[PDB]
């Protein structure tokens, strides 16, 4: 028995049958009204079947969805217009039909959505899904207008609102023509995705689609809200610990909701991936802008912890007696400038060959550092640079040379607080630069009367730039046939007057000089 | 004696290191509006203008800044930028519509603090240097140009701060500080070094500025008051009066004080003291002792204070830290509606013409309950 | 998304924590109350000093917290008129095992004299179990018999509210069943983060409104006498509900709920018109969270105002134009008013006269400490005086 309203349908109707029957067979309901015992009643179902399929696809979905070319286009992708009576009411609940009755064409499935944030969050993703399995579908969004009663559907504001919407996408290139369908001409073959969304409700409508890739894209599907829901522990311990409540809403309180939880993959690229969480915030769409700043939160504590252990490893490990280039430029970072001193470089006639002079001057002056309590540093294996550690603190030096100048700089690091500082200051006192150039220069000058620099020239500069004369040198100089020459001539000798103070004499044209740190009556009497 | 949580700020990203004499603000570019100068070791002079994180500009000058400065030095009504590095060099900058500097000579080395003013009274402004060996010298512009040397003063304690204020006879004078909370008088860039002492270790940092407003319009000429701050945490305000100083007040604090600057954050024409630590807790005093003590949760390496141009073009007080982070924070929004705090009640009293408006009114205000019921009406139930 | 004028609030003082707190951590007193989460207690307060006023901030100590104990959350209130006295409710966790054992002291010093001394009720504790993780401390006045009892109410991990009664025969306050007062606050899903039981004053009905974890927002028009509901509407927003309040605009009221993934929203004209007259808040949500929220009067109008606290350190401050100044168009809505800014994100707020001159502070707790927020003095100062003198004026026209 078969209705009279398929009178034309005779070839449709066989084209859905074959193609229906061959399931369990192998090789609105006016219009559709060896075990044989139930035999009669499995070959009526692949007919109902069949007639059923071939009312979708013959008259009810060869639609429409939404300058003449133009608006020819618009309509037909549903970009501009409004959306078809057929996808208002009747196709899904026809579609949804299709599963009382016996069908293998329609498919269907459910999700949660704790809240309903995330939609925005799951309907690109299902763009993207869709158009890995199947670039052919194109995703289109079809809201309900606000306050319309039927088939309004304008291609989330005002909230507490049960928001519509009609997520679809069909093969437009492939239209003039109805491995991926299931089925073909057994006849208008063409398939469709339809995912009507009331609230917080999914639902899909899969039809046509590949058993197989079908089923897997419903999984898909269902993974996918699944790991969305997982990606409520912003909701669980940092929306909920920004009020300071770290106790009431703990992790686990899903596949993906399970005690070894990758925390850094789920506040990442919202995806099923194909320090206590608990009291992370603690004294210091909405999931991607949540969790991001906890991200940054929970970096600058590890690159600051990353610091404070080398701050204190270098303490203890120099308290007791070739650190890298990048440390010494943290330590000097860490550190704050306290004193300076800088002094003159005579010997050169440009401030008024000399390189090694002053090569010879920085050693002489590390030697005379370690002495009083400062141990080199040396350099790392891919400018001398001095430490003295301390309980209160570390104190560093450098020494270089810059123009004509001799500079030493000292830096401080506090880790009571005048027991640093005061042995911060002493060392200060202790540089005695100019002494230390005072006598270096006086016994320099005593290596060429012991064997082309005018040294009349030189000793004049050197009692004008110093006519006074430190107090913590401890080398003197004195102005007013056993001579020396010296190339104008000068006449230069040497005796080992020990009344103990090496000294000596030199005259040129009749004036005379006489040469003779620690922490003169001999030069006047040597007449 | 309240503390306050300014927010807005502006973070500028700063990589170096200074000494903390080496940051001022004021105007290059002649506009009468301030930028901020800072000077760095590695040979590099930074300029920033309004907001922007980066700097306006740099200035490259030959090795180890060690004092920066803006003033009118040469004289010729102008504004200009001093610097001067560790080995005695002095470079000009004209800032007024890379950059290498339009004046270099040669000067004492050793340098450790700058000064720019007119310290005699001749009407033209010299220059004053303080260095790391208790020597102090001055110096003048002479057309030609160049630096002429001028008196130069020996001292015992170190010098960490030069400032001129007026004198007991209206006149400029030069005043340097001396560990042991003390300082020394200079005398005249025509016995010779005068010393005065304010007990705590003998070898204790002490910073000095001088020059404090007390009123408006009053900025063209006029002084009196300066302030003393030691390492272990006091601080004073005297006046300089007629014979020796007055001690307008003194506070003991808990921590590492290492700077000295005077602001206007209340905006009535008097300067308030303005005090840093180590450990960042700032502290502003008015004329009065009313203590505001702000705590910016860092370490400083340097701090300074002054009008500076943020926003909209306008200069604003403003106070700028330099943190161990490369990081440097200007606070623009420091304006105090007032210093102490008061209610309703007792600000409305001050006022004449209430009790007048009252007594009219018939309710005497002898009642307290009576007058903040009348108030709460007033002010919640208009009608 | 523009405000409409200057933020008038100017701060006062400002006490720093050593540890956060939490937003059941503010509670009232005229003093305040802060509790931090390592069982400090602060009670914040003013001083007067001839013509000046001075913060503090002074530490409590409460008595059978243990040293390894967290506090969760606090609250307070003052006995029923008929009777005196100040109760204080404390709900901490002591960390013994993995999970804890929550715990609830209720101090109330029944001493005659010493109601409301705070030093003595520190240490007049009484210990109880929970077998529930306690969510928020909140009180409401039922009308029994003929005489007003005021009761405490807390949510639990387990989705219901449980009411803790006094004895007052036995001086004790004991668990008893909460459907016999409160039937609209039965059979729930999720756990209660707000509650509020607003009353009709001379009337013996209520408007009870509650949000949850869940996002679900119901609210009851319930009769006390009858103990009925007289009626019940309920809608199922996104995020947790951090704030509902219910109150008037001007019958003709209103609620707010202030959620923590839409902007604040207030429905219109509850008794005619039920949940569904939704007026937004405009541009409320660009500012991380909503954490507290408040509805009082700041511009001393007259006329309340909307105060949204936000975790990404603002103040927001919403106005009125209603159709008073009809502008049918844009007549009866919400504009941002002013908006101020903090360093830290901002817990919770309070509306109270802590100074003592009839102007309302506003106080603030965030996460580094409680900071104070008076009026602009002076802009107050001249308003207070225009409206007095206005005010003799006319009076002096009409009496007469």
């Amino acid at each position: 028995a078969l209705p009279t309203s398929c009178r034309p349908w005779l070839p449709a109707l066989a084209w859905y049958l074959r193609q229906n029957l061959l399931i369990f067979l192998h090789s609105f309901e006016q219009l559709t009204q060896i075990s044989i015992v139930q035999l009669e009643e499995k070959l009526r179902g692949a007919a109902r079947q069949a007639l059923a399929d071939a009312i979708i696809e013959l008259q009810l979905l060869p639609a429409s969805l939404c300058r003449q070319k133009r608006r020819t286009t618009q309509l037909e992708e549903g970009e501009v217009g409004t959306l078809h009576p057929v996808f208002a009411r009747v196709a899904q609940r026809w579609m949804e039909f299709m599963v009382q009755i016996g069908c293998a064409s329609v498919s269907r499935s459910s999700a949660h959505m704790v809240s309903r944030f995330l939609l925005p969050s799951i309907l690109s993703e299902f763009t993207a899904l869709v158009t890995s399995m199947a670039g052919d579908t194109s995703v289109r969004i079809f809201e309900q207008h606000l306050g319309s009663e039927p088939e309004i559907f304008g291609p989330s504001p005002r909230p507490a609102a049960e928001r519509h919407l009609l997520l679809l996408g069909r093969n437009f290139l492939q239209w003039r023509r109805p491995a991926m369908q299931r089925f073909e001409p057994g006849a208008p073959r063409q398939r469709l995705l339809l995912l009507e969304v009331v609230d917080k409700k999914l639902q899909l409508l899969t039809y046509n689609w590949a058993p197989d890739l079908g089923a897997a894209l419903g999984r898909a599907l269902v993974r996918l809200v699944q790991w969305q829901n997982a990606r409520a522990h912003l909701i669980f311990c940092l929306l909920s610990q920004k009020l300071g409540l770290f106790h009431h809403y703990g992790q686990l309180d899903n596949p993906f909701l399970l005690p070894t939880m990758e925390v850094e993959t789920l506040i990442r690229s919202a995806s099923p991936p194909l320090f206590p969480f608990d009291e992370a915030l603690r004294d210091i769409d909405p999931v991607t802008y949540h969790g991001q700043q906890f991200l940054e939160i929970k970096m600058a504590e590890r690159r600051e912890l990353e610091r404070q252990m080398k701050m204190e490893n270098l303490f203890v490990t120099w308290q007791q007696r070739p650190i890298s280039a990048g440390e010494l430029e943290t330590l000097k970072q860490s550190s704050r400038l306290v004193h300076y001193c800088a002094t003159a470089m005579l010997f050169d006639p440009a401030a008024w060959w000399l390189k090694e002079l002053s090569l010879a001057f920085l050693q002489q002056y590390v030697q005379y550092l370690q002495s009083i309590g400062f141990v080199l540093v040396p350099l790392r294996p891919p400018t001398y640079h001095l430490q003295r550690a301390l309980p209160g603190g570390i104190i560093l030096m450098e020494l270089a040379f810059q123009g004509c100048y001799f500079c030493v700089k000292q830096f401080a690091l506090e880790c009571l607080s005048m027991l640093f500082t005061e042995e911060c200051d002493k060392v200060r006192d202790l540089m005695h630069v100019h002494s230390f150039s005072y006598d270096f220069h006086l016994r320099l000058v005593h290596q060429h009367v012991l064997g082309g620099y005018h040294l009349t020239t030189f000793l004049r500069h050197f009692l004008a730039h110093h006519p006074d004369g430190p107090h913590f040198g401890r080398n003197h100089i004195y102005q007013g046939y056993h001579m020396k020459p010296l190339r104008e001539y000068a006449l230069v000798s040497a005796w080992h007057s020990s009344g103990d103070f090496d000294v000596s004499l030199l005259v040129c044209h009749l004036q005379f000089f006489v040469v003779l740190p620690r922490l003169f009556p001999p030069l006047a009497a040597e007449v | 004696m309240r503390s306050v949580s300014y927010v807005q700020r502006v973070a500028l990203e700063f990589s170096g290191s200074l000494f903390p004499h080496a940051i001022c603000l004021g105007d290059v570019d002649n506009d009468t509006l301030n930028e901020l100068v800072v000077g760095d070791t590695s040979g590099k002079v930074s300029v920033y203008k309004n907001d922007d994180s980066r700097p306006w500009l740099t200035c490259s000058c030959q090795g180890m800044l060690t004092c920066v400065g803006v003033g009118d030095v040469c004289n010729k009504g102008k504004n200009l930028l001093v610097a001067v590095s560790a080995e005695g060099w002095f470079h000009l900058f004209d800032l007024t519509p890379e950059q290498r500097p339009v004046f270099k000579q040669h000067i004492p080395a050793n340098t450790k603090v700058m000064l720019i003013s007119d310290i005699d009274g001749d009407g033209c402004r010299e220059l004053v240097v303080g260095y790391t060996d208790r020597v102090v010298r001055a110096f003048r512009w002479e057309e030609l140009g160049q630096l002429v040397s001028l008196k130069k003063w020996m001292l015992e304690g170190q010098v960490d701060s030069l400032s001129v204020t007026l004198g007991p006879l209206g006149l400029p004078e030069l005043m340097v500080s001396q560990p042991g909370c003390a300082y020394a008088i200079l005398l005249c860039t025509w016995r010779d070094v005068v010393l005065h002492q304010t007990i705590h270790n003998k070898n204790v940092s002490t910073h000095l500025i001088g020059n404090i407003k007390q009123g408006h319009g009053t900025e063209s000429s006029g002084s009196g008051l300066f302030a003393l701050c030691t390492l272990d945490g006091t601080l004073k305000l005297m006046e300089e009066m007629e014979e020796a100083d007055k001690l307008l007040w003194s506070v003991q604090v808990d921590h590492q004080l290492f700077a000295l600057e005077k602001l206007d954050v209340t905006g009535n024409g008097h300067e308030e003291v303005v005090a840093c630590a180590w450990d960042g807790q700032t502290y502003i005093i008015d004329h009065n002792r009313t203590v505001v003590r702000f705590q910016v949760d860092e370490n400083i390496r340097a701090f300074c204070a002054g009008l500076y141009a943020c926003k909209e073009g306008r200069n604003s007080p403003c106070l700028v830290y330099v943190t161990f982070n490369q990081k440097i924070y200007v606070y623009w929004e420091v304006q105090l509606e007032r210093m102490e705090s008061t209610n309703l009640v007792k600000l409305l009293e001050t006022k004449p013409e209430y009790h007048s408006l009252l007594q009219e009114l018939g309710v005497d205000p002898d009642d307290l309950p009576v007058t903040r019921a009348l108030l709460h009406q007033t002010l919640y139930h208009p009608d | 998304a523009v405000a409409a004028g200057p933020c008038p609030l100017r701060e006062d003082s400002f006490t720093r924590f050593s540890s956060q707190s939490n937003v059941y951590g503010l509670a009232g007193g005229g003093e305040l109350l802060a509790a931090t989460l390592k069982g400090k207690v602060l009670g914040f307060r003013y001083q007067d000093l001839r013509q000046k006023i001075r913060p503090v901030a002074k530490e409590l100590q409460f008595n059978y917290i243990p040293v390894d104990a967290e506090i969760v959350s606090i609250d307070t209130f003052n006995k029923s008129p008929p009777k005196r006295g100040l109760v204080v409710g404390i709900t901490f966790i002591k960390d013994s095992g993995d999970k804890g054992s929550p715990f609830l002291n209720i101090y109330c010093d029944y001493e005659p004299g010493s109601e409301y001394n705070l030093d003595s009720i520190a240490q007049s504790c009484l210990n109880l179990e929970l077998q529930f993780t306690p969510f928020q401390l909140c009180h409401a006045e039922v009308q029994v018999g003929d005489q007003l009892e005021t009761v405490f109410l807390l949510s639990g991990n387990d989705p219901a509210i449980h009411l803790y009664k006094e004895n007052e025969g036995l001086h004790q306050f004991e668990e008893q069943p909460v459907e016999n007062l409160f039937p609209e606050l039965t059979n729930l899903t999720s756990s209660v983060l707000w509650l509020d039981v607003h009353n009709f004053p001379g009337t013996s009905r209520r408007l009870s409104a509650l949000g949850c974890q869940s996002g679900y927002v119901r609210v009851a028009h319930v009769d006390q006498r009858s103990r009925e509901v007289l009626q019940m509407w309920s809608v199922l927003q996104d995020g947790p509900i951090s704030r509902v309040i219910v109150f008037s605009l001007s019958d003709e009221y209103s609620v707010l709920v202030a959620s923590m993934l839409e902007p604040a929203v207030v429905y219109r004209d509850l008794l005619n018109r039920g949940l569904e007259d939704q007026l937004l808040l405009p541009g409320s949500d660009q500012f991380d969270s909503v954490l507290c929220s408040l509805v009082t009067d700041v511009d001393l109008d007259g006329r309340p105002e909307v105060l949204v606290a936000t975790y990404g350190q603002e103040l927001l401050c919403y106005k009125y134009r209603g159709p008073e100044s009809g502008l049918p168009e844009a007549q009866h809505g919400f504009h941002l008013l002013w908006q101020r800014s903090f360093s830290s994100p901002l817990l919770a707020m309070a509306h109270v006269d802590l100074t003592g001159d009839g102007l309302q502070e506003l106080a603030v707790v965030s996460l580094k400490g409680v900071h104070i927020l008076q009026h602009s003095l002076i802009q107050a100062s001249e308003l207070v005086l225009t409206r007095l003198r206005h005010q003799v004026e006319q009076r002096r026209r009409r009496l007469q």
